RNA sequence: AGAAGUCCAUUGAACCUUAUCAUUUAGAGGAAGGAGAAGUCGUAACAAGGUUUCCGUAGGUGAACCUGCGGAAGGAUCAUUG
RNA sequence: ACUCCGCCGGCACCUUAUGAGAAAUCAAAGUUUUUGGGUUCCGGGGGGAGUAUGGUCGCAAGGCUGAAACUUAAAGGAA
RNA sequence: UGUUACUUUGAAGAAAUUAGAGUGCUCAAAGCAAGCCUACGCUCUGUAUACAUUAGCAUGGGAUAACAUUAUAGGA
RNA sequence: GUAGGAUAGUGGCCUACCAUGGUGGUGACGGGUGACGGAGAAUUAGGGUUCGAUUCCGGAGAGGGAGCCUGAGAAACGGCUA
RNA sequence: GAAACUGCGAAUGGCUCAUUAAAUCAGUUAUAGUUUGUUUGAUGGUUACUCGGAUAACCGUAGUAAUUCUAGAGCU
C-alpha cells in the first residue's frame, strides 16, 4: 500500500473510524478521500479522484493552493522524489545588435503521483508557496512528447 | 563575412567583446595598469627633489634639457621632471617640494627630451610661472 | 530601516497634491486612517493650500485646536488626518461644506455642497463575510465597518451612508449600464457609463467605461466608484462633470476666453 | 514498470487489429 | 544565535553566498522545547514577536485526548511514549513532541463507557441506555487494551508550542499499522 | 518568590598552529630588449648586390651568416608545335 | 580513329569595361554610402614578440595557447 | 481549443530630471506662479501633456517565421 | 522525500531517517572590480560610448567580529555584554 | 507649580558607501505563508458606598581620588 514511511500517512480532517458510512457525503467528508479543483480551467486527474496515494503537497489532493504565475515548459530531469526540473526556453533580446540570443531557466516543481511524466514532456506549472529550498511550482498538467 | 542570422545576437555581443581588447586606447583602460603607474591615476603629485640633472636632447636637436629627479611623496616613485621656461632650474633646490603634472601626451614622452613625461608647476608652494615673471618670490632666506 | 518611517520628502509626496518642489525639504505625512497615504488630501493642505484659511503649517494647528473643522460630521484635530473621495469636509463657521472629489485632471476639488447634500456620502463595498457569532457585516474602502447588511449587498456595491443615522440608506449593485467615475490611475476623475466587465481568471478584472461625449477608457475594476443607478449620479459633479478634453480643445477655449475676457 | 508497459501495448495491439478488421467489414458493405 | 535565515546555505547550483548583512532579530529560532514525560509540570511563558505568548512545556505528566469514534474527549493521564516515527532516540528519553505514539490512562474512558452504554469493559434511564446499545460496536483491538488499562494515542499538539500534550485515541487501520510497528 | 554559584547544551567572538591563496618586495649570478650626432670588426641584404632572394627544418661558424634537404617567385624566365 | 554541330562537368587562357580598385590588377577581387543571400576563421600604427610566464602535447627537437613593462613618428602598399 | 514569436490598441505604471503647454521673476538661468477689476471680492484661477528599453498583464490582426503533429487514424 | 523541532509564519531554516540527486560552452564554479543598485549624468544625425560616492527610492554599516535586553517595531550602537 | 513616580518617544531623521555580481536593485508578482504600537470603523455575556503591601521626590547617616558611582535609616 501506499504506507511506506515510518509514520502513518492519511490526509488531514478526513476520519477513516466513523461508525456512520461516508455514502452520499462530499469528499473528505465521511471517510471519504479529500479531493478539490484547483481553478483557472484545469482539470482534476481521474487517478487523483480515484487514487489512494498522500500527498500533501498535490494541488488537488494536498494543502497547497495555486497562485500566482502559471508557466510551461519541457521535463528535463524526473529523477527527484515527486519532483522533476522543467527547462523554459526563451529568446533574450541584445539591444545594440537588434538580434535575439537563445536562453533557458530550470525551474524545479512539484509532481505528484497522479501524473506520469518522462524527459521530454511537456508540462504547465502553477506556482505554489515554498515546498522546498527551491520548489515553488507544482504541476498542473503533463501532455506527452510526440502527441 | 559578418554573421547575420536574427538569432546571432550573442555571437555578435562575444565577438565585439574579445575585438576591443585588440584596441590599443581600450586596453589601456581596462588592463588595471595605470594603477602601477607613478602618478597612479592622478593628474598631479608632489614630491621631493632629490638632484638637479640635465639630458642630452635628442637628434637633431643638440641643448641639454634642464630637468630634476624627483622623488612622488605619496607612493616613494623617482621620476624625471622637466623644468620649463629660461632659469628657471635656478629657482629649484634639492629637497624641496615641488608639484608634478604631465607633459602632455598621457604618459608619453614629449619633443626632443629622452624619456622625460612629467614637467614642474610649483617649488616650495609657488607657482614657477609666478617667479618667473617675478610676481612672487620663493618663501625663505 | 528598523520601523516605521515617519517623514515624507516633498519630492516623494503625491504630485496630486501640487506642493511646490523649493518650499522645503519635507510634504506632510499623512496620518494614518481611512484613506491610503497615497489616495488622501490631509486637512493642512486643504486648509492652507486650497483654502487659504491658514498661511503656515502652525496656523493649521491653531484651526483646528478650537474645534472648528469636521470631516464625515465629527470634529478631527489631527493636522495630516487623511481625507479622501468622497469625504464630506464642514467648517460650521464659515457656513461651508466641501465633498472631496477628482476633477478631470486627476486632482482632489473641494465641491462646494449644500446643507440638505452634506448629509450623506458614497461608499463602496470591499468585502462581505460572516463575523463573530456569524453576524454578516460588510466592510468599505473608506474604512467602515457596517453589521447586518442588506443580504442584496455584495463586493464592489456603492451605498449611500447617512452621516447622521450612520446607517445604510441604500446601495447601487454594480453592473453595466450605470454611471461610475474612475478612482486611480491615468483615467482618475473621468465619469462615464459602464459598458462592459472583463474577467480574467486569477488576474485582474478590466472594465470599459464609455464617456458621454463617446469616448470610451478601460481600468481596472479597483479603480471604479458606481455613482448613481443608471445615468443618473446621485452626488452632485463639478462643472466639468467627468468630461476630460484633449489639449486642442482645451487650448481653444483658452483661446476664446482671452478674446471674451 | 513492466507489467505496466506489457498491458497498455498488448490491449493496444488488439483494439488496433479491431478496428482494421471493422473498417475492411465496413467498406466490404459499402461496395454494395 | 539561532537563525532561519538561507544566507549561510549554498546556492542551487552549489556556489558559496558571501555575507553583505549581519543577522536579523527578525529571522531567529530558539531552543528546542524537548518536552518529558513527569508528574512535575513545567510550562514557561515566552514573549513572542508582536508581543505574543507562546507556552513552552518542559515536562507534562496529563493531556487532553478525543476517543474521536465515541466523540468523547476526556483529560488522562500519559503514562509512556512508546514509538516516535521521527528518532527512536526521543523514544527512550521519554520525549513529547506531535505524532509521538504514547500509552494514557483508559479510565476515564471507561467511566464514560459504562456511563453511557451501561457496559464494563432509574426507568426512564434504562430506556435509553438500552436503546444507545442496539448500534453499539467496539473494535477487538480497541477492546483488548481496555483490560491492561493502557490506550495507545497520537500527539496532535506541539507541546513546545503551545504548552499542552494533547491527541486522539489510535483505531482503525493506523491502530493496526503502528501496533505492527511495536510487535517485536 | 528568589541572588551568587554550579551543571549540560547552543550560538560563538578571540587567540594559537599547519596548509593554501593573494599582493608587494630583496637577491650573488645569468640574461633579454630599448635608448644614447660623429666607437671596434667585417660586409649579410637592396643592382644578377657581385654565391638570385625568401619559407620550413637540421647541423656548423667571431659576427653578420654558411651548408644539406624539400618548397615558393614576392625572379634575373609569362615564350620552342622545337 | 578522324571531320562538323551541340549539351553538361573540369583545369585554364585570350579580348574587353557597362563594373571594381590606392593602384598593380581582377570576368571576379564585379553585382557596396543606391551600404543587409547564409556561415566559419581572422586583423586594428611600428617595435618589444611569437618573447616572458602559466597550461597542455611531445622521447627530444619543439608544437599549440600567449602577455606586459618599455620604446617609437612613422613602418608599410601601389605607382 | 497545438504551443510561440511578431504587430496593433489598451491598462498599469514615483516624484525630480528630459521634452513640452500656460505665465513679462525688469530680461535671463529660473520659479510655479499669477490674472482681473477696485469689493469686504472674482476667474469652480493655473499648477496641462508626451516620452518611459526589456520582462509581465489584456484586446484585435494572422502575412512572415519558429516548434509540435500526420497512414495499422486511439480520426471526424 | 517522510516525520518532527524552531519561527510571526513558508522553507534543509534545523534534527532523525531515506533517496542520489542539483548546476554547467545558453559559461556553472572560481577569479578581478580604484563594484552599493536604480531614478538618472555627459556627449549624442541615427545607432552608440562613457559615467552614476553624493540631497529622491531601495539596501547596507556605525573601529573589527559576535551576543543580547527592552520593546508593536532593533540583532539598535548619540543601548548593553564579551 | 519645581522635583519625582508613571506614560510615551528615542527603531524616524542625519551620515557614509566598507562588504556585496542573480546578491543588492529595477519593473512585475504572490502571502490561500505571516506579524503589525498607532489612526479610523465596528464589537465585548443572563469590601464593592471601592481591597492590599511597597517605593520615589522629600528627609538624614554615609562611603569613594572618582562618574546621572553607590550603601543603610525615617515618611507618603
Ligand atoms: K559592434
Ligand atoms: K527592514
Ligand atoms: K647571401
Ligand atoms: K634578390
Ligand atoms: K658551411
Ligand atoms: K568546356
Ligand atoms: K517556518
Ligand atoms: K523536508
Ligand atoms: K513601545
Ligand atoms: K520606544
Ligand atoms: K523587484
Ligand atoms: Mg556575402
Ligand atoms: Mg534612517
Ligand atoms: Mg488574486
Ligand atoms: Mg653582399
Ligand atoms: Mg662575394
Ligand atoms: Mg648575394
Ligand atoms: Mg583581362
Ligand atoms: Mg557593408
Ligand atoms: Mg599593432
Ligand atoms: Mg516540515
Ligand atoms: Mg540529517
Ligand atoms: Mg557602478
Ligand atoms: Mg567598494
Ligand atoms: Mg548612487
Ligand atoms: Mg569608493
Ligand atoms: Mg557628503
Ligand atoms: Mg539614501
Ligand atoms: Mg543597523
Ligand atoms: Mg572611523
Ligand atoms: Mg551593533
Ligand atoms: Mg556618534
Ligand atoms: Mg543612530
Ligand atoms: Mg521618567
Ligand atoms: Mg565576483
Ligand atoms: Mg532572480
Amino acid at each position: 500500500a501506499e504506507q511506506t514511511e515510518k509514520a502513518f500517512l492519511k490526509q488531514p480532517g478526513v476520519f477513516l473510524s466513523s461508525k456512520k458510512t461516508g455514502k452520499g457525503k462530499r469528499p473528505g467528508k465521511g471517510g471519504n478521500r479529500y479531493f478539490k479543483s484547483i481553478g483557472l480551467g484545469f482539470k482534476t486527474p481521474r487517478e487523483a479522484t480515484e487514487g489512494t496515494y498522500i500527498d500533501k503537497k498535490c494541488p488537488f489532493t494536498g494543502n497547497v493552493s495555486i497562485r500566482g504565475r502559471i508557466l510551461a515548459g519541457t521535463c528535463h530531469s524526473a529523477k527527484m522524489n515527486r519532483t522533476i526540473i522543467v527547462r523554459r526556453n526563451y529568446l533574450h533580446y541584445v539591444k545594440k545588435y537588434q538580434r535575439y540570443e537563445k536562453r533557458h531557466s530550470n525551474i524545479p516543481a512539484h509532481i505528484s503521483p497522479c501524473f506520469r511524466v518522462k524527459e521530454g514532456d511537456h508540462v504547465t506549472i502553477g506556482q505554489c508557496r515554498p515546498l522546498s529550498k527551491t520548489v515553488r511550482f507544482n504541476v498542473l498538467k503533463v501532455i506527452p512528447a510526440g502527441s | 563575412g559578418k554573421t547575420r542570422g536574427m538569432g546571432a545576437g550573442r555571437k555578435l555581443k562575444s565577438h565585439r567583446r574579445r575585438q576591443r581588447w585588440a584596441d590599443k586606447s581600450y586596453k589601456k583602460s581596462h588592463l588595471g595598469n595605470e594603477w602601477k603607474k607613478p602618478f597612479a591615476g592622478s593628474s598631479h603629485a608632489k614630491g621631493i627633489v632629490l638632484e638637479k640633472i640635465g639630458i642630452e636632447a635628442k637628434q637633431p636637436n643638440s641643448a641639454i634639457r634642464k630637468c630634476a629627479r624627483v622623488q612622488l611623496i605619496k607612493n616613494g616613485k623617482k621620476i624625471a621632471a622637466f623644468v620649463p621656461n629660461d632659469g628657471c632650474l635656478n629657482y629649484i633646490e634639492e629637497n624641496d617640494e615641488v608639484l608634478i603634472a604631465g607633459f602632455g601626451r598621457k604618459g608619453h614622452a614629449v619633443g626632443d627630451i629622452p624619456g622625460v613625461r612629467f614637467k614642474v608647476v610649483k617649488v616650495s608652494g609657488v607657482s614657477l610661472l609666478a617667479l618667473f615673471k617675478e610676481k612672487k618670490e620663493k618663501p625663505r632666506s | 530601516a528598523r520601523g516605521l518611517k515617519k517623514h515624507l520628502k516633498r519630492l516623494n509626496a503625491p504630485k496630486h497634491w501640487m506642493l511646490d518642489k523649493l518650499g522645503g525639504a519635507f510634504a506632510p505625512k499623512p496620518s494614518s486612517g481611512p484613506h491610503k497615504s497615497r489616495e488622501c488630501l490631509p486637512l493642512v493642505i486643504i486648509l492652507r493650500n486650497r483654502l487659504k484659511y491658514a498661511l503656515t503649517y502652525r496656523e493649521v494647528i491653531s484651526i483646528l485646536m478650537q474645534r472648528q473643522v469636521m470631516v464625515d460630521g465629527k470634529v478631527r484635530t489631527d493636522k495630516t488626518y487623511p481625507a479622501g473621495f468622497m469625504d464630506v469636509v464642514t467648517i460650521p463657521k464659515t457656513n461651508e461644506s466641501f465633498r472631496l472629489l477628482y476633477d478631470t485632471k486627476g486632482r482632489f476639488r473641494l465641491h462646494s455642497l449644500r446643507d440638505e447634500e452634506a448629509k450623506f456620502k458614497l461608499c463602496k463595498v470591499r468585502s462581505v463575510q460572516f463575523g463573530q457569532k456569524g453576524i454578516p457585516y460588510l466592510n468599505t474602502y473608506d474604512g467602515r465597518t457596517i453589521r447586518y447588511p442588506d443580504p442584496l449587498i455584495k463586493a464592489n456595491d456603492t451605498i449611500k451612508l447617512d452621516l447622521d443615522s450612520n446607517k445604510i440608506v441604500d446601495f447601487i449593485k454594480f453592473d453595466v449600464g450605470n454611471v461610475v467615475m474612475v478612482t486611480g490611475g491615468r483615467n482618475r476623475g473621468r465619469v462615464g457609463i459602464l459598458k462592459n466587465r472583463e474577467k480574467h481568471k486569477g488576474s485582474f478584472e478590466t472594465v470599459h467605461i464609455q464617456d458621454s461625449q463617446g469616448h470610451e477608457f478601460a481600468t481596472r475594476l479597483g479603480n471604479v466608484f458606481t455613482l448613481g443607478k443608471g445615468s443618473k449620479p446621485w452626488v452632485s459633479l463639478p462643472k466639468g462633470k467627468g468630461i476630460k478634453l484633449s489639449i486642442i480643445e482645451e487650448a481653444r477655449k483658452r483661446m476664446a476666453a482671452q478674446s471674451a475676457t | 514498470e513492466k507489467a505496466r508497459e506489457k498491458t497498455l501495448s498488448d490491449q493496444f495491439e488488439a483494439r488496433r487489429a479491431k478496428n482494421k478488421a471493422s473498417r475492411e467489414r465496413k467498406f466490404a458493405r459499402r461496395k454494395k | 544565535g539561532i537563525s532561519r535565515d538561507s544566507m549561510h546555505k549554498r546556492r542551487a547550483t552549489g556556489g558559496k553566498k558571501k555575507s553583505w548583512r549581519k543577522k536579523r532579530k527578525y529571522e531567529l529560532g530558539r531552543q528546542p522545547a524537548n518536552t518529558k514525560i513527569s508528574s512535575n509540570k513545567t510550562v514557561r511563558r515566552i514573549r513572542v514577536r508582536g508581543g505574543n505568548v507562546k507556552w513552552r512545556a518542559l515536562r507534562l505528566d496529563t493531556g487532553n485526548f478525543s476517543w474521536g469514534s465515541e466523540a468523547v474527549t476526556r483529560k488522562t493521564r500519559i503514562l509512556d511514549v512508546v514509538y516516535n516515527a521521527s528518532n527512536n532516540e526521543l523514544v527512550r528519553t521519554q520525549t513529547l513532541v506531535k505524532s509521538a505514539i504514547v500509552q494514557v490512562d483508559a479510565a476515564p474512558f471507561k467511566q464514560w463507557y459504562l456511563q453511557h452504554y451501561g457496559i464494563d469493559i432509574s426507568n426512564h434511564v434504562v430506556r435509553k441506555i438500552e436503546n444507545r446499545q442496539a448500534d453499539r460496536k467496539l473494535d477487538s483491538h480497541l477492546e483488548e487494551q481496555f483490560a491492561s488499562g493502557r490506550l495507545l494515542a497520537c500527539i496532535s499538539s506541539r507541546p513546545g508550542q503551545c504548552g499542552r500534550a494533547d491527541g486522539y485515541i489510535l483505531e482503525g487501520k493506523e491502530l493496526e499499522f503502528y501496533m505492527k510497528k511495536l510487535q517485536k
